[PDB]
């Protein structure tokens, strides 16, 4: 039993966008299907409900008309009708017990999908690696600075490498770009150790090996 | 809906009780959901129906109440419930339910005073014009205020900081602090300072521009 | 049945 969340992406405002949440394991004709979204630095906030196991359909009574959800045999959907800024967020869809009686149970969730709402265009990251300026174990990082939207994936050593690897959570900068930066505290060697940034957005893929 | 306010805290193998509440009953009278919330995780249902333990979910969560009021209590705390957890409420039409603002669990484990380290800017990075300084705290508790000084002259603005969530074995956090400066402004001087400060305890890094 | 009430 699984959900997968796809759709999220950058929209200038007022660009209608799609959202689906693609269901494996079980039948949606079964249950009920529920959204839920979270602003980032935000609390969670229920959406709408759509169930298969009876047919009806709700909004929350703030939705007003900005959503749409509709079903598929094997997926629900959820429309922006008019995106704001307000609906940027990472939208998550779960499954909830179903009958006459309604709904309850949320039980399971996909692992959600990153709406952004911006006048800006799709932009890569650029990448800079950290060094210290005499020990037996030394930390060396990367800068990825400058990306949008989020995210952006951080591996070290192509994921070979992964004990005491510290990425941090990104930050908006004022320009509405994002930056962040990982570090990794290996064993001093005469070793080179690379991190591998990826930017799903603009299919941008770079790697930078680092010299301590 | 109206939670303990945030922050709430909380020592390792110790007892904390959240409580939620509702303007209207709850479906039913019981009709209440808790969730975990940490960045980055879906949601993860932990009580259904006010006192309903989701399966496979840890005898230390229970949850009880009617009508309008609710509590979350949980027992033998481990670091690994540092979260955020919010209680849903389900009303008899779908379009009311509702998430409460949240109640952020801070676990309070063993103190560790950090490991600071500072990155200068890499070559490529002073030719764009514009450099960013990383200082880094590692492994640490509790909180910590961040200080940079250049040439001895604390600076005022250009800086960034992000802490991750609280570590899932030993409660601890990691933090970057970045300085941004124009090129010409780090050329023109010398000395690199970030000072990170717990309680009354200091921990200092530092770097001179030219042994780099 | 009420259903989404």
């Amino acid at each position: 039993e699984q959900l997968k969340e796809s759709g999220g992406r950058l929209v200038a405002p007022g660009t209608p966008l799609t959202l689906t949440c693609t269901v494996s394991g079980f039948d949606i004709s079964d249950y009920a299907m529920i959204w839920v979204r979270q602003a980032p630095g935000k609390g969670l906030e229920w959406i709408g409900i759509i169930y298969g196991v009876i047919n009806d359909l709700a909004y929350a009574k703030w939705a007003k008309g900005r959503f749409t959800i509709s079903r598929t045999s094997t997926t629900v959907d959820l429309k922006i009708t008019s995106p704001t800024t307000e609906d940027t967020a990472t939208y998550f869809c779960a499954r909830g017990y179903g009958s006459m009686d309604g709904y309850d149970r949320l039980n399971l969730w996909g692992q959600g999908t990153l709406v952004t709402v911006s006048s800006g265009q799709p932009k890569g990251p650029s990448v800079f690696p950290l060094a210290p300026c005499p020990s037996s174990t030394v930390t060396l990082g990367c800068l990825v600075k400058g990306y949008l939207p989020e995210p952006v994936t951080v591996t070290w050593n192509s994921g070979t490498l992964t004990n005491g690897v510290r990425t941090f959570p990104s930050v908006r900068q004022s320009s509405g770009l994002y930056s962040l930066s990982s570090v990794v505290s290996v064993t001093s060697s005469s070793q080179p150790v690379t991190c591998n940034v990826a930017h799903p957005a603009t299919n941008t893929k770079v790697d930078k090996t680092v010299a301590p | 809906l109206t939670q303990t306010p945030s922050p709430v805290s909380a020592a390792v193998g110790g007892t904390v009780t959240i409580s939620c509440r509702s303007r209207q009953r709850v479906y039913l009278g019981d009709w209440l959901s808790w969730f975990q919330k940490k960045p980055g995780q879906p949601p993860k249902l932990l009580i259904y129906d006010a006192s309903f333990r989701g399966d496979g979910v840890s005898s230390r969560f229970s949850g009880s109440g009617s009508g309008t009021h609710f509590t979350l209590t949980i027992s033998g705390v481990q670091c690994d419930d540092a979260a955020t957890y919010y209680c849903l409420g389900g009303y008899y039409d779908d379009a009311d339910d509702t998430f409460g603002g949240g109640t952020e669990v801070v676990v309070k484990g063993d103190p560790v005073a950090p490991t600071v380290l500072i990155f200068p800017p890499a070559a490529d990075q002073v030719a764009t014009g514009t450099v960013t300084i990383v200082c880094v705290a590692n492994k640490y508790f509790p909180d910590v205020t961040v200080t940079w000084e250049v040439d001895g002259t604390t600076q005022t603005t250009g800086i960034e900081n992000s802490k991750t969530p609280q570590n899932s074995a030993d409660c601890t956090y990691n933090l970057s602090s970045t300085l941004t400066l124009t090129s010409t402004q780090y050329n023109s001087h010398k000395e690199y300072t970030c000072k990170v400060t717990q309680g009354t305890t200091s921990v200092v890094q530092s770097f001179n521009r030219g042994d780099c | 049945g009420k259903g989404s009430g």
